[PDB]
């Protein structure tokens, strides 16, 4: 044929060069995301950050709005980032009108998964980078957070993280999740979720952000909705009420 | 898209697989066609050294174009079959369309037509096999004989011989044919035949098939019993002339 | 293999020069267009008492007053010849009338530029180009006798003498000396050849040589073996009393 | 290496451009020298034809694309062939459609955005081939420069094909002088004769290599071919 | 056209207000004189404020609105929120190119907070119109009188409810094949409210 | 501009071998054991359940499909190939044989249909083969209980019990051993988590086995609680409890 | 594009070959082993299915037997896959003849057809051939009982005893030796099984590690009835024969 | 190195540096699969090392990790393989 | 490494191919073009090479409009520019007829993004390598928006590219700073005119003619339009007031 990184085809040892470089250097881009589920909520905090002063940073998004009640957090780069998001669309409004039923995060994960890996083996084309997470708080199955990952491989999770301070993150929720005996919290209102989620990020990558430095993004049901920057601040500080 | 090359030129003004097409030919089985100014007389080879083969299924060297007209060749028999369907198509089309039997000179642009489209066009490659086309005009009585190689080019010979040792049976051919006195009869035309490729073949009598090519579809190919008999007598010719 | 748009620094185009190389070897063809005609002959070359050599000709008609000689392949020229009666029978039919030797070569030279990979300016279909140059010679009511010289790279000029073949360097050489501007039909005939002869490493026959003329009382007209010949007979004579 | 970039026409190099796109605009410089100019109401295009031999007929430099348009070409042949047919295809259909009779402007970006395709394109080429392409529209007089990667660049002055450069100086110099002279033809087209034998340096001048084209204002598509070139020199 | 044929309640209406616009619609099946639903819904989503008035057949009109659905879902998400003359043109341009075997009669309702209440009036065969308030099907034409007079300009929300209340029950009365609920929704900067008066209701106011 | 690769990525080497078939093969060497066993009053097929994290489902993975109602498969080799391929399997199965026969494919004829697909993307460019072996363990009315193995190329062959992915020769020595046909299925089911006890050592559980059986019938299999018209499936997965109670069942 | 992603492999070479169709029959000749002995009131079909075990099946015994038609079967040497499609494709080809003429397709024009896809697969598209070669098993009135095999490369040539895959060479020379140029069934699989035994390497040689298959004329069977022997029919012959050692 | 075999090496190390209840074995019977026995005797020993660093004297089952979790990557690359996850 | 010099139909290790590099690197070889936005509009400006007298102003102008509102104005290599524009052209067409509604500056910064990301998943087809900074006013606001050549692209206060991309961002900064966001679409042509004289300090080795263009929506009234006469001659002079030299 040709070679095996020149072109889509397997390596010597039956691997994917590819896939395995879209896992690596795709988080890297100074991003890190969780996202932790709710009692009635979905909660995802990712880092968004902007270097310049001239560069209006509301325009700058990497957690979409897919629907009116689905949310896409994407893990990698703009180019990449609207390829996936317009697949994501697409399916879920095609969905919407077929099927007449809103779009799951499952089934638009499973969905854009063999799509990749088709992608994959073509010669001719590259699997995507982005790494994506797909939110909503389902009325078929609550809060849910369903991941698809490069190389047409996708799993659900209960609570996930990406970027390298992935097991600072699962260590802190797994021996909270042991000692409480559930793995979401419970609570009614998104403010006591989005306090959740911080003090467990606060702790885990040991640091904290500015309004514009984070973009928190929080499902509900039948309804996906962004923090505006002082209402990303106001949780900051209300945690700082208590001390 | 496989439209794309898969033939290039050389930088001598050749074609590198032209030229590795006559190779396989040359590895090839031998067919020769000698003329008279009666008949048209092809040999071909059926050199069976084992004897597992079970003959009259086992593939022939002899094809009808058309009732009055012959192909033989020698390369491989899976290219030859693709060229071999092509042309029995074409003297049917003539036949519908015109009303007319085959002429010889247009099959013969036909043979060299797909051979020669296949050098010219990309993603394909050229056929690995020569062939003789020879038969009889209709209403006439004078013998045809053409050439056409997988290059595509095409040619009259009043005889010509390809396949293994072709040197060897022109320089023989050479010095027994001449155009101003061919043969009148058929009997020396074909002991002619069968001797010169009695000397390539080494061992063969059944081995040896003629067929004979008289005027307007009386084709008529010769029989071992017969052909041992020329043998014979070949071997009584040659301590006539020690 | 090798590259069907990649140019040389100068920018002239591989394929092309490999054209060049194909032409060279081919037995030479020499056209002189007088006054009262154009001359085409050939070499034909090859005599064998195993050989039809007076049934393979190197001069072929195209219409009832154009033929061409050919040097290089001979298996190239039949596809130049297919797509050459193609057009000029459908322009016969439109407007009732001869279609220029000129417009023949343009509608040919465009089919020439196809091999390779396509492109999205053009579909190529082909793998090489045409390994054979032609002299094209005809007769128009409106342009009267003529001689062209069609390169299958995509030039064509129009010429009073022009000779092709491997015997070119020299033949052309003659072909001034002898060429004037009150030379006539007959006198052309006998110089063609006087030319052949010279080059020749054998004697002149007919079956190693064709003549041909183009008369607009009988439109491209062959030569034909049996004046050919007695054009020979006369030839040696006169020559071998010169000595 | 330069082979590792040379095969296919879809890759770039660190250069910012691939380098058989540079070798296409070396060919103009090898075909025919032709140098453009224009005042403001007419424009003149003079092109020096060549043959290869005595008894060679010349090939022609301008081709005529309709009755008010015509272009010089520069470079290989085959290639300002396929685009001039384009052009008259263009021109025609906008006079069939829209009733228009194609500015060198509008006809420029078209021929660009074409350029563009078949340099993206793998199997396919630059076209190896500069057109000096001149029009009297109602935009006015005009010269355009075309090259074959799709620079289009709108000029008073400008010269494709031997010593270029050596043309441009001419122009250059004369230039205030014959621009402001507005309805006079003769004028322009003397400088244009001036201009070319100077910009020659290895080569001579004669009447049947010459031709002279004007388009204009009161001068409809008019070629001066072969002997009526004399009373411009 | 098609082949087959649900009949519909044939008074459809928008009239606008101070607050945005306010949409009403009769809703009523029947196949032949077959009463297939007494309760149906005639009042479809294409946006979340933008609403639309179906009538022609039950079967085209759905047909249409998916395409309109399925445009309008992704506008909203990457191009920002939709308007009525954006919806309009989608439903004409479809129904342009597909009147032969298609009939649609559209009145696409919307509320924006950048151009206030909009009324797109869509022809049988075709068309955009805007126009003030709009009143199709047909048993609009008995009540042109009605409205005019008493559609005067920024309205109060209940006396616009009573208005479209009131038009729609003497339509209603005078026409045959109109009947059933009287579903409403109210589109405004609070959200859309959505009212159902029951036969017995309207018919008395 | 667009693709022009029709070219076969797959191609024959001086040896006689097919580069790609050999390159996926090391991947599917590499891949999770699993087995197939036919205990002759069922089948009983497991593989290892895997969990990505702990915070992770692994209800959406999947390591064992239906492929069709009676029948199931489990893989070793290349996840991502195996999503695919169940894909175009169960659609033809359902489009072809469903209201046409009006019934499932039989178990080969299945194997034949997922060979081919295999086949096709071996034979033909733009895409390099699947990199895949399955164990496609069934039921049929008109063949019984079958175990087949499905390669790379689609080269496909009987068994009644085999074992691939890591340590495979080892599984079938314990294996070949304890069975030897007439069994019941709970049997076979003890006899299996001894053979993958001993394969796999570091930590074990029935939680990180995913066991299903085709060798059952229920009401509910039906799908129906009324009056028989046909059968159903045979096919259900047992949830990690009643493993357990298995485990514990010597 | 595709020119410098690619390679052409699908070429002619400089002796006249092409690189995968010389390398295709490389990959037949250490592929399990098919014979063909032709009789004259039968056919006699062995194959040698090379590694048995009891956790494969032995008891599926079409495994390399594959009936294209009631009349035409083909033993297969090579592997599965590249089997499957030319079976197929050629059940399909039978179902044309039969749907024009109202009779089945002889031998000849079904097996050059064959060739001609094979031959297709090198000689346009770029693409690979197949990998398996075959032994056919077939019938003619013309032409009495027939034996072909044919090739990857697509040369086609009649039998009466031949042999594809490994240990060709072993069993070729010993049958050439104890042929009877016409002769009965019953005789012929005395034949077969004596020449199989000093085939299969030391004792092996059992009935589960076999194929058979013999197509009779019959009296209680019809004219061409071809039986594809299951395990216990195999069991029986090798015991009257005696050689099962 | 088995189980059993990891398990003596987390121990014996263990042994050599501060230690309490707290040395949760279990927990490093998951992290760890069959790496050499240089390997564990390596990691182990760095892990006390890099604590003391950090000014800690005590060592944890928390400390282990915590040092472990620095060393073992800067860069994220998802699950294991591209054969099972 | 390597593969990805050739390709983009692979993915780099370094996550950023070797021949998106090189498209990056030929938009900085080009000429300056910046763009600012401004409390009610944007207003366009670019420094246009003068290199011989043979040239003629405002025809070679490279600001090109799109629809009705949008003016675009790019750095780097003149072919690729006026493609993906013509492009822009074509959907803000079939936009219009649609939609019934003009094309917005940010479905258009998709429209492009999404030809150039296209080409970028394909080594089959070659990307563009030029930065074009657009925007407008339309019914959701004003934008400025900027398109790079890997098929990034985000919305700007201020954009700048090309040779002079360093000085225009630092001139350009202060003066944002000072302002809201730069004032009136009036005062924005004054301090455009600044940016380039900034600008021409890299280039040195030919002179410039100023090209200015808006589009406001309190001076204009929502359309694009040149800035010439008055306006653009009181911004050269402001321009060679307070920068001296």
């Amino acid at each position: 044929a040709g070679y095996d990184r020149h072109i889509t085809i397997f390596s010597p040892e039956g691997r994917l060069y590819q896939v395995e470089y879209a896992f690596k250097a795709t988080n890297q881009t100074n991003i890190n995301s969780l996202a932790v589920r709710g009692k009635d909520c979905t909660v995802v905090i990712s880092q968004k950050k902007v270097p310049d002063k001239l560069l209006d940073p509301t325009t700058v998004s990497y957690i979409f709005c897919i629907s009116r009640t689905i949310g896409m957090v994407v893990n990698g780069p703009i180019p990449d980032a609207r390829n996936a998001a317009l697949r994501a669309k697409a399916e879920a409004a095609e969905f919407r009108y077929k099927y007449g039923y809103d779009m799951p995060c499952d089934v638009l994960a499973k969905r854009m998964a063999n799509l990749s890996q088709i992608y994959t083996q073509r010669a001719y084309m590259r699997p995507l980078g982005v790494i994506l997470t797909f939110v909503s708080v389902d009325e078929e199955l609550g809060p849910s957070i369903y991941k698809t990952d490069p190389a047409g491989y996708y799993v659900g999770y209960k609570a996930t993280a990406t970027g390298p301070k992935q097991q600072e993150i699962t260590t802190n929720l797994e021996n909270h999740f042991k000692k409480s005996k559930i793995d979401h919290i419970n609570e009614e209102s998104w403010e006591k979720v989005v306090e959740f989620a911080i003090t467990h990020m606060i702790d885990a990558l040991g640091t904290e952000f500015s309004k514009n430095d984070l973009e928190v993004g929080v499902a509900t049901k039948d309804k996906f909705f962004t923090l505006s920057a002082e209402n990303i601040e106001e949780r900051l500080v209300a945690i700082a009420e208590q001390d | 898209g496989y439209d794309r090359a898969l033939s290039i030129f050389s930088p001598d003004g050749h074609i590198f697989q032209v030229e590795y097409a006559l190779e396989a030919v040359k590895r090839g089985t031998c067919a020769v066609g000698v003329k008279g100014k009666n008949c048209v007389v092809l040999g071909c080879e059926r050199r069976s050294t084992l004897k597992l083969q079970d003959t009259r299924i086992t593939p022939s060297k002899v094809s009808k174009i058309d009732s009055h007209v012959v192909l033989s060749f020698s390369g491989l028999n899976a290219d030859s079959r693709i060229l071999i369907e092509k042309a029995r198509v074409e003297a049917q089309s003539h036949r519908l369309t015109l009303e007319d039997p085959v002429t010889v000179e247009y099959l013969t642009r036909y043979v060299a037509g797909v051979q020669q489209r296949y050098t010219q066009s990309g993603g394909v490659r050229p056929f690995g096999v020569s062939t003789l086309i020879a038969g009889f005009d209709p209403r006439d009585d004078e013998p045809k004989l053409y050439q056409t190689e997988p290059s595509g080019i095409y040619s009259s010979w009043s005889a010509q011989t390809i396949g293994r040792n072709s040197k060897t049976v022109r320089e023989f051919l050479e010095k027994n044919y001449d155009r101003k006195e061919p043969p009148a009869t058929v009997e020396e035309c074909v002991k002619l035949t069968v001797r010169s490729l009695l000397e390539v073949v080494q061992t063969g009598a059944k081995n040896i098939e003629i067929t004979v090519v008289k005027p307007d579809s009386d084709i008529v190919a010769l029989s071992s019993e017969e052909i041992n008999q020329y043998v014979t007598q070949i071997e009584q010719e040659k301590q006539e002339q020690q | 293999d090798r590259g069907v748009s990649t140019f040389s620094p100068e920018g002239r185009l591989f394929q092309v020069e490999y054209s060049l190389e194909a032409i060279k070897l081919g037995s030479t063809a020499i056209g002189i267009a007088t006054k009262e005609g154009v001359v085409l002959g050939v070499e034909k070359r090859a005599t064998s008492p195993l050989l039809e050599s007076d049934s393979i000709e190197k001069i072929v008609e195209i219409d009832r007053h154009i033929g061409c000689a050919m040097s290089g392949l001979t298996a190239d020229a039949r596809s130049m010849i297919e797509h050459a009666r193609t057009a000029a029978v459908t322009h016969n039919l439109y407007y009732d009338e001869d279609i220029n030797v000129e417009s023949l070569t343009q509608s040919v030279c465009d089919l020439a530029l196809r091999f390779g990979e396509g492109a999205s300016g053009e579909e190529r279909l082909m793998s090489r180009p045409f390994g054979v140059a032609l002299l094209i010679a005809g007769h128009d009511a409106d342009d009267g006798y003529q001689l062209f010289h069609a390169e299958p790279s995509g030039t064509f000029y129009r010429y009073n003498a022009k000779a092709i073949g491997s015997g070119s360097e020299g033949a052309q050489a003659e072909l001034l000396n002898e060429w004037h501007s009150s030379l006539t039909l007959k006198e052309a005939e006998l110089l063609v050849l006087k030319i052949l002869k010279q080059v020749m490493e054998e004697k002149l026959d007919e079956n190693n040589a064709q003549l041909s003329c183009i008369t607009k009382q009988d439109g491209f007209k062959i030569y034909d073996n049996e004046k050919t010949a007695e054009l020979i007979k006369e030839l040696k004579e006169k020559e071998a009393a010169e000595s | 290496f330069r082979n590792n970039y040379d095969g296919d026409t879809v890759t770039f190099s660190p250069t910012g451009r691939l380098f058989q796109v540079e070798y296409a605009l070396e060919a103009i410089k090898q075909g025919s020298v032709t140098v453009g100019l224009r005042s403001n109401t007419h424009a003149v295009l003079v092109a020096l034809k060549r043959n290869a031999d005595e008894l060679s007929s010349y090939q022609k430099k301008i081709i005529k694309c309709d009755e008010h348009m015509g272009l010089s070409l520069a470079g290989l042949a085959p290639d300002a062939r396929v685009l001039s047919n384009y052009l008259r295809q263009q021109c025609n259909y906008s006079s069939l459609v829209f009733n228009r009779k194609l500015a060198v402007e509008r006809a420029g970006h078209l021929l660009c955005d074409k350029a563009q395709k078949n340099t993206q394109s793998y199997g396919g080429r630059p076209y190896g081939v500069g057109l000096l392409i001149i029009g009297y529209d109602k935009s006015g007089a005009h010269l355009l420069e075309f090259q074959p990667s799709g620079n289009v660049t709108e000029l008073y002055g400008t010269a494709i094909g031997a010593r270029s450069q050596g043309a441009k100086t001419y122009l250059e110099r004369t230039l205030d002088t014959f621009i402001k002279i507005d309805g006079n033809p003769d004028e322009l087209i003397k400088a244009g004769v001036e201009a070319i034998s100077q910009s020659l340096r290895d080569e001579s001048l004669t009447v049947d290599n010459l031709s002279i084209a004007i388009v204009g204002k009161d001068t409809p598509f008019t070629i001066y071919d072969g002997e009526a070139v004399a009373k411009y020199i | 056209l098609k082949k087959g044929e649900v009949s519909l309640g044939t008074s459809i209406m928008a009239v606008t207000f101070k607050d945005g616009v306010i949409l009403g619609a009769d809703s009523r099946t029947t196949t032949g004189a077959y009463i297939a639903n007494r309760v149906t819904d005639k009042l479809t989503r294409v946006h979340d404020k933008i609403w639309c008035c179906r009538s022609g057949s039950a079967a085209d009109t759905q047909a249409i609105a998916d395409i309109v659905q399925y445009h309008l879902e992704l506008y909203t998400s990457q191009y920002g929120t939709p308007s009525t003359e954006t919806a309009a043109s989608v439903f004409k341009e479809l129904c342009y190119e597909n009147k032969d075997n298609l009939t649609a009669g559209i009145i696409v309702a919307g509320y924006d907070d950048k151009n206030k209440g909009e009324v797109y009036t869509i022809p049988l065969g075709g068309s955009v119109h805007k126009l003030p308030y709009a009143i199709a099907g047909s048993g609009s034409t008995f009540i042109y009188g009605y409205c005019d007079k008493n559609f005067r300009e920024n309205m109060s929300k209940e006396e616009t409810v009573d208005f479209i209340k009131h038009s729609l029950s003497q339509a209603i009365k005078w026409d045959g094949s109109s009947g059933g609920v009287i579903r409403m929704v109210v589109l405004t900067a609070a959200g859309v409210e959505r009212l159902i008066f029951y036969p017995d209701e309207y018919e008395q106011l | 501009m667009t693709d022009r690769y029709s070219f076969s990525l797959t191609t024959f080497s001086p040896s006689g071998k097919l580069g790609q078939i050999d390159y996926a093969l090391t991947a599917v060497k590499q891949g999770v054991t699993s087995l197939g066993i036919k205990a002759t009053n069922g089948v009983v097929i497991a593989t290892e359940k895997k969990s990505s994290s702990p915070l992770a489902m692994s209800e959406t993975l999947s390591k064992v499909s239906l492929l069709t109602p009676d029948i199931g498969a489990v893989y070793s080799g290349m996840g991502p190939d195996y999503r695919v391929l169940v894909d175009k399997s169960r659609k033809v199965a359902h489009t072809s044989y469903k209201r046409i026969y009006g019934e499932y494919p039989p178990t080969k004829l299945l194997v034949s249909e997922v060979a081919k697909i295999m086949q096709e993307a071996t034979q033909s460019g733009g895409v390099r083969p699947f990199g895949v072996s399955l164990l496609i363990a069934g039921h049929d009315e008109f063949n019984g209980f079958s175990l087949y193995q499905v390669d790379p190329s689609g080269s496909y062959f009987p068994w009644k019990a085999t074992a691939i992915g890591k340590g495979s020769v080892a599984a079938k020595t314990f294996l070949e051993k304890r069975w030897n046909d007439e069994l019941e299925l709970e049997d076979a089911i003890h006899i299996a988590l001894l053979t993958l006890k001993e394969s796999v050592e570091g930590e074990f559980n029935g939680d990180t086995i995913e066991l299903a059986i085709i060798g059952d019938e229920n009401p509910d299999l039906l799908g129906y609680t009324g009056i028989p018209t046909d059968k159903g499936p045979r096919f259900r997965k047992l949830t990690s409890q009643e493993i357990n109670d298995r485990l514990e069942a010597l | 594009g595709s020119r410098r992603y690619d390679s052409r492999t699908t070429i002619f070479s400089p002796e006249g070959r092409l690189y995968q169709v010389e390398y295709a029959l490389e990959s037949i000749s250490h592929a399990g082993t098919a014979i063909g002995i032709m009789a004259s009131d039968g056919i006699v079909l062995a194959a040698e299915r090379k590694v048995t075990s009891t956790l494969l099946e032995q008891d599926t015994s079409t495994e390399k037997l594959y009936k294209l038609n009631d009349k035409i079967a083909v033993a297969v040497a090579g592997l599965t896959a590249d089997a499957e499609i030319l079976i197929n494709t050629a059940r399909i080809h039978a179902q044309n003849y039969l749907k024009t003429y109202n009779e089945d397709i002889p031998v000849e024009i079904l097996v050059r057809r064959l060739s001609d896809i094979k031959q297709g697969y090198t000689q346009h598209g770029g693409l690979r051939p197949f990998g398996v070669s075959f032994i056919y098993a077939g019938y003619d009135d013309r032409y009495g009982y027939q034996l072909y095999t044919s090739n990857p490369s697509g040369n086609y040539t009649g039998w009466k005893a031949i042999s594809v895959g490994a240990n060709t060479s072993a069993a070729q020379t010993l049958l050439q030796m104890d042929y009877k140029d016409d002769m009965k069934v019953d005789d012929a699989i005395e034949l077969a099984l004596k020449t199989l035994s000093k085939t299969t390497d030391s004792s092996a040689l059992t009935y589960d590690r076999l194929e058979f298959a013999t197509i009779r004329k019959g009296a209680n069977d019809g004219e061409v009835y071809q039986k594809i022997f299951k395990p216990q029919e195999i069991k029986d012959i090798l015991v009257k024969t005696g050689i099962t050692k | 190195r088995d189980r059993r075999e990891r398990r003596l090496i987390f121990g014996t190390i263990a042994s050599k540096m501060s230690l309490a209840p707290e040395a949760d074995l279990d927990s490093l019977i998951i992290r760890n699969d069959s790496l050499s026995g240089a390997v564990i005797a390596a990691i182990m020993q760095e892990a006390g090392l890099r604590a003391v660093r950090k000014n800690r004297y005590v060592i944890l089952q928390s400390d282990l990790e915590e040092a472990y979790a620095t060393q073992v990557k800067t860069d994220n690359t998802v699950d294991k393989f591209d054969f099972y996850k | 490494g390597t593969g990805y010099d050739l390709s983009n139909s692979v993915f780099s290790p370094d996550g950023r191919n070797f021949q998106v590099e090189y498209a990056v690197k030929a938009v900085e070889n080009g000429t300056t073009s910046i763009g600012i936005k401004c409390n009610d509009g944007v207003v366009f400006a670019v420094e246009k090479l003068i290199t011989s007298k043979l040239l003629v102003p405002q025809k070679n102008v490279k600001i090109q409009v799109v629809d009705r509102h949008i003016g675009c104005v790019y750095s780097g290599l003149i072919p690729d520019g006026r493609h993906l524009v013509n492009r822009g052209r074509e959907e803000a067409a079939s936009f219009k007829k649609l939609y019934k509604t003009p094309i917005p500056i940010p479905a258009f910064a998709d429209r492009l993004g999404q030809y150039v990301q296209a080409h970028t998943l394909y080594n089959s087809v070659r990307p563009f390598g030029v930065s074009t900074i657009f925007g407008g006013v339309d019914k959701n606001g004003a934008h400025l928006y900027m398109l790079e050549p890997s098929g990034s692209y985000w919305g700007y206060k201020g954009a700048a590219t090309g040779k002079g991309r360093q000085s225009a961002k630092a001139e350009l900064e202060k003066l944002v700073d000072h302002h809201p966001e730069g004032l009136s679409a009036r005062e924005a042509v004054k301090q455009a005119a600044k940016i380039i004289y900034l600008a021409h300090e890299d280039n040195k080795e030919k002179d410039f003619e100023l090209e200015i263009s808006w589009c406001s929506l309190s001076e204009t009234n929502g359309l694009h339009k040149f800035v010439k006469g008055d306006l653009l001659q009181e911004a050269i002079d402001f321009a060679q007031k307070e920068i001296n030299g």
